[PDB]
């Protein structure tokens, strides 16, 4: 039903949610618990963060290690309908870090398929050879980028009651447009374009100078592509239904709210698919890679 | 050919002559004699200081006798002195030709040699008017690769080198003074002993040969190893000396009884050695391995007390400083440990 | 080597004058130059220091903000921009050279400076004696007294000894309290314990005698010692 | 921390500037394309240096093309054994390795019961199965082409190669040599052999050695990518 | 005649590094043992030294 936090967004607690949405983040939260915890350990001790795509791909696994820590805060609100059990500030920083740590996994996804990028196609650049002090400069200039697009909501209200059950999701139905959802279609829309762009000039390129045929090229190869059909069956099950709520907001308002259910419901289920990349990116990005 | 023949038969005849000789002399090996002395206990070196700013594999250092600046030289062309007791550099001297194999410290400090394989001992006048470090001369003799310099005086400058030859030098007249010319084999070490008259130095004939600086001459030959001798040290005798070969075994032979006294091998080694050096008392046989560590060796009893392990790749050069305080360590991970 | 100070002459008071030092012979861009001014008829005094690089700028306090001092190692020159010059800033401004590594000797060359007139905590470095006659044959110890230990914790005592012959430059004799010059004769010696200094110079001549300055190294701003003058 | 003295901090100083300039060095030595020219006495490495560049020792030959500096070590004047300096060159990007084909009748100058194409052939499984050259690709040069294809004209394939079931035509007899120096390879999935054949060609060589110094370095980047 | 030179040097070299008095292996091993147990105290590497008296050290900054 209707609630409107400063303009009218139809909230719902669907039993469906209760049902399958705990258990798929419990098996993102394992996974991408032994995933990111052999990952961040191997990278902090094992070996050290020796090159920059070595300090890119860390990033990448810091940004989905404090998405999956973040994660069962959030399955502790799914065994509830949607009641927050566990404060006001605790849900807006929660929000925060889930926002801002898929913000930042993508991010560093994309930084990680441009700096392959110009080790492909550009092999004789001069950010190829770009020390360890420049590329945790960029590391943490992107951190910044993103949490300066990401603290938007933590000057929200925090969890907004629905009529006794104190819901707490950035992720509202509001036709007002704030920069949450635009973030959200953005983050997809111009990352899925400098990653598809990146990969198919990468196996294009490596195409072209016929060095397929090597042993490790033809993994990687696969394994360029496998990351970049990972982000799309990952993020786009998202926005394709955030592209229905809006398609629904543009051409119905907010006057019936039924349809919205099974539209939110699917909302959140592949909102469950966001996390699962970050559950499959250290298997994807480190265990997939050699000199590991 | 009957006389190249009969002289070869005469010279079977000398080796039988002073390998019998030689076991005559050999009653009682070293290890059963020093068998009631207490054996030193685990030696347990830390990492005191760590020499970071080479960018290429270190291929040697040498300490200055003040014990405190040593110099090193890695192929990134550049001979790096270092102050280490605050860990900081002195000069960065970059060099003619990147491919250094050696380098040299004099002993009044003045000066510091590279060589390599531009067959070229370039010496460095550390010491100018100016604030650079230019070159005072370019030895420019030898035919193979320089593998060990090693400075006498200012003036006189003793190099190995992979044309099968050791030349003494005169850096003001810039031609060698001495050539020594009796190993077969790449010499790859060289040590001068400490009243500086004499020199041992290793080569890939597996053989140590023990030269005069005055008079020229190959006083004795060193024959214990069965691959090529990487590594040389004198003990601080004088009268003795350490070879270190790619046999994965130190030996150390005596000048005095002209053999071989002791083998500081160990069977879990199979990689040889790069680096041989001894402490202040020659108690301690510090030696370098490809197995990326250092080990100490009790010289006395062969057995191993301790293991310098802290370098990711290859161990290339180890050097004692004089007063016997520290062990420097460089090596191809481009880091230079000083131990303690 | 050569360092050739340039600029000065008569300044009237509150008017900038750039004092240029083009430097000859040497590795200019690894030497930390310093300015050290002598006014007339009195001892040395430190004005301002620029480190190898430009990286570290000191500045006597006297001096503190009015002067400027600055580097071009293409050109091989250094500057010295005197903003708001007082009429105490006249003097002769020698120009030094000094590079700092384990066993230098800084303050080793000075050039023959500028004489710029103008028209109208410290380590003290106390020199008791500021006089002294000798025979040529005497064995003098010329002795410094330090208002602090310039002994060092790591080892050294940074106390820096020099000669002023009359119508010449300062020239360092002894560089850290013991160490002798490059040029100089193994007949200055240098001896002492953190606060008291004494340089002995033994079977003097007539161009040993001079005016004579000790200097701290120990803490910025480099104090000099009121000068001992040696005479016949 | 000014645990230091006025002296110590300048020396300090004056470290981070030799720091400042070694960095600055070790950066502009990284972007150089380091290449071990190897091959016979008489298997035209001064023809490949003075086409594609336009006393004792070790001889670099510096080159730019196409905005990469190259440098071309050629130790040809090392008589002593390759063992105890070829570990200098691990870490070079690629090896020029060039043979004389038009040799493979011609003996040596020092045994003359052995020909100079199997001793290239020697040379070249030295270097290859090299423990220092594990991933150092090669790029192998087939020099004297056109004088080759006179002398199979001239005199056939059989006197090096006894195996060789082809006829004298150049074609046959090239790609024969080209396969049976790239059969030296006992890597073949660590290390890639480029190979070419450099008789009279304006800017092909050069060509070529960017061309597979380009591969080298994009497997080299992707290393360094872990890819 | 083309290498007789090198082998009668040979030759030359063996006989006069044959021609040297040696000195018994229990003495020499005992001159090194006597030069070992002589100089024990002064070897800063067998006989660690406290920090103070040790110029290489840790650093606090
Ligand atoms: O983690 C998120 O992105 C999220 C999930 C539910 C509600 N708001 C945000």
């Amino acid at each position: 039903f209707l609630e409107i936090d400063k303009k009218n967004c139809c909230v719902f607690r669907d039993d469906f949610i209760v049902k399958v949405l705990p258990p798929v983040l419990g098996l993102e939260f394992i996974f991408g618990l032994l995933g990111n915890g052999l990952a961040l350990w191997i990278f902090c001790f094992h070996l050290k963060s020796w090159k920059s795509s070595r300090i890119f791909l860390f990033n990448l696994a810091v940004a989905d290690f404090l998405l999956i820590i973040c994660l069962p805060f959030l399955m502790d609100n799914y065994v509830r309908r949607w009641d927050w059990k566990f404060g006001d500030i605790p849900c807006r920083l929660m929000l925060f870090m889930l926002a801002m740590n898929r913000q930042g996994s993508i991010i560093f996804l994309t930084v990680v398929a441009v700096d392959r990028y110009f080790r492909v196609v550009h092999p004789h650049h001069a950010l190829n050879k770009i020390s360890n002090r420049t590329a945790a400069i960029i590391s943490c200039l992107l951190w910044g980028i993103t949490i300066g697009l990401t603290v938007h909501l933590l000057k929200k209200k925090m969890p907004i009651q629905n009529g006794g059950a104190n819901l707490c999701s950035s992720f509202s139905i509001c036709h007002t447009f704030q920069w949450h959802e635009a973030m959200f279609l953005l983050e997809f829309f111009l990352p899925l374009g400098i990653i598809l762009f990146c990969s198919a000039r990468i196996i294009w390129s490596l195409r072209q100078r016929q060095m397929d045929r090597h042993a490790k090229i033809k993994r990687a190869i696969t394994f360029i592509m496998v990351v970049a059909i990972v982000f799309v069956i990952c993020f786009l099950p998202s926005v394709v239904v955030r592209i229905r709520i809006f398609w629904l907001l543009h051409t119905s308002g907010t006057q019936n709210c039924e349809v919205y259910r099974s539209v939110d419901l699917a909302f959140f289920i592949t909102l469950s698919f966001t996390y699962m990349n970050s559950m499959l990116d250290p298997v994807v990005y480190y265990f997939s890679s050699p000199s590991f | 050919q009957s006389e190249l023949d009969q002289l070869r038969q005469e010279a079977e005849q000398l080796k039988n002559q002073i390998r019998d000789a030689r076991k005559a002399c050999a009653d009682a090996t070293l290890s059963q004699i020093t068998n009631n002395i207490d054996p030193v206990g685990r030696i347990q070196m830390r990492t005191r200081r760590t020499l970071r700013g080479h960018l290429a594999k270190i291929y040697a250092m040498h300490w200055g006798t003040d014990s405190r600046l040593l110099v090193s030289a890695s192929q990134d062309g550049k001979l790096i002195i270092w102050d280490s007791y605050t860990t900081n550099k002195v000069h960065a001297i970059p060099l003619r030709s990147s491919w250094v194999m050696t380098c040299a410290y004099a002993p009044s400090g003045n000066y510091v040699a590279c060589g390599g394989l531009d067959n070229i001992c370039s010496i460095y006048n550390l010491k100018t008017r100016e604030g650079n470090v230019r070159v005072s001369r370019e030895l420019a003799g030898h035919t193979g690769y320089l593998s060990c310099c090693r400075f006498l005086d200012d003036n006189q400058i003793v190099t190995s080198s992979g044309d099968t030859t050791c030349a003494l030098w005169d850096i003001e007249t810039g031609q060698q003074t001495t050539t020594f010319t009796g190993h077969t084999g790449d010499v790859m070490s060289l040590s001068l002993a400490p009243d500086t008259r004499l020199f041992v130095s290793g080569a890939c004939d597996a053989s140590a040969k023990l030269w005069d600086v005055r008079e020229g001459m190959c006083r004795q030959t060193f024959t214990g190893h069965e691959s090529d001798i990487n590594a040389i040290c004198f003990f601080p005798n004088g009268n003795a000396f350490a070879t270190g070969s790619d046999d994965a075994t130190c030996r150390l032979f005596d000048l005095r009884a002209d053999q071989e006294l002791m083998t500081y091998s160990h069977d879990n080694i199979i990689c040889g050695i790069t680096s041989v050096s001894f402490s202040k008392s020659g108690r301690l046989l510090l030696a370098g391995y490809d197995d990326f560590n250092c080990n100490v060796w009790d010289a006395l009893k062969a057995d191993r007390a301790g293991v310098l392990a802290g370098h990711d790749n290859r161990v290339s050069c180890l050097g004692v400083t004089d007063d016997g305080m520290a062990v420097a360590t460089g090596s191809w991970d481009s880091f230079l440990k000083i131990w303690n | 080597v050569q360092l050739v100070e340039s600029g000065g002459g008569l300044v009237q008071p509150g008017g900038s004058r750039k004092l240029s030092c083009s430097a000859s012979g040497f590795a200019f861009s690894s030497f930390g130059m310093h300015w050290v001014r002598q006014a007339p008829e009195k001892g040395l005094e430190w004005v301002a220091y620029i480190s190898s690089g430009s990286g570290t700028i000191y500045y006597a306090d006297t001096v503190k903000g009015r002067f400027t001092i600055s580097r071009d190692d293409p050109k091989n020159t250094l500057f010295l921009q005197m903003t708001s010059l007082r009429s105490e800033d006249t003097a002769m401004y020698y120009c030094v050279r000094s590079i700092y590594y384990y066993g230098s000797s800084p303050f080793d060359f000075w050039g023959q400076g500028t004489t710029l007139t103008v028209s109208s905590s410290d380590i003290v470095m106390t020199q008791a004696t500021s006089s002294v006659p000798v025979t040529p044959g005497e064995s003098v110890s010329i002795s410094c007294r330090s208002s602090k230990s310039l002994l060092h914790s790591n080892g050294n005592t940074y106390l820096y000894w020099f000669l002023q012959r009359p119508g010449q430059s300062p020239q360092l004799l002894i560089y850290r309290m013991s160490n002798l010059a490059s040029g100089v004769p193994d007949r200055f010696s240098g001896s002492g314990s953190g606060t008291a200094f004494t340089l002995t110079i033994s079977r003097l001549e007539a161009e040993d005698v001079g005016v004579y300055y000790c200097m701290q190294h120990l803490e910025y701003p480099l104090t000099f010692g009121a000068g001992t003058k040696l005479e016949l | 921390g000014c645990t230091l003295s006025a002296e110590d901090k300048a020396a300090v100083e004056r470290s981070k500037m030799i720091d400042r300039n070694l960095r600055e060095d070790g950066e502009k030595a990284a972007r150089e394309v380091k290449l071990l020219l190897l091959g016979a006495g008489e298997s035209g490495k001064n023809t490949i240096v003075k086409q594609m560049k336009i006393t004792t020792g070790i001889v670099e030959t510096h080159f730019t093309f196409k905005d990469l500096h190259f440098k071309m070590f050629d130790v040809g004047a090392q008589r002593s054994e390759r063992k105890k300096w070829i570990h200098c060159f691990e870490g070079v990007t690629a090896i020029i390795f060039c043979v004389a084909l038009s040799d493979y009748d011609l003996v040596l100058a020092e045994d003359e019961e052995m020909n100079r194409m199997h001793a290239s052939m020697k040379l070249f499984d030295s270097i290859c199965n090299n423990k220092w050259f594990t991933d150092t690709s090669i790029i192998l040069f087939l020099n004297k082409k056109d004088l080759f294809e006179e002398k199979i004209k001239k005199s056939p394939l059989t006197i090096c190669y006894p195996e060789y079931a082809g006829s004298n035509t150049y074609e046959e007899a090239a790609a024969y040599i080209q396969c049976q120096f790239e059969d030296l390879n006992k890597r073949k999935d660590t290390k890639e052999i480029y190979t070419h054949f450099t008789c009279s060609t304006d800017t092909k060589n050069v060509q070529f050695v960017f061309d597979a110094v380009t591969d080298v370095i994009i497997k080299n980047n992707l290393k360094d990518c872990g890819l | 005649t083309a290498s007789i030179a090198q082998a009668r040097k040979l030759v030359e070299q063996l006989k006069m590094e044959a021609n040297i008095d040696r000195i018994k292996v229990s003495k020499a091993a005992a001159d090194l043992m006597a030069y070992c147990e002589a100089h024990a105290k002064e070897d800063p590497l067998l006989t660690p030294v406290p920090a103070s008296e040790n110029p290489f050290r840790e650093k606090k900054f």
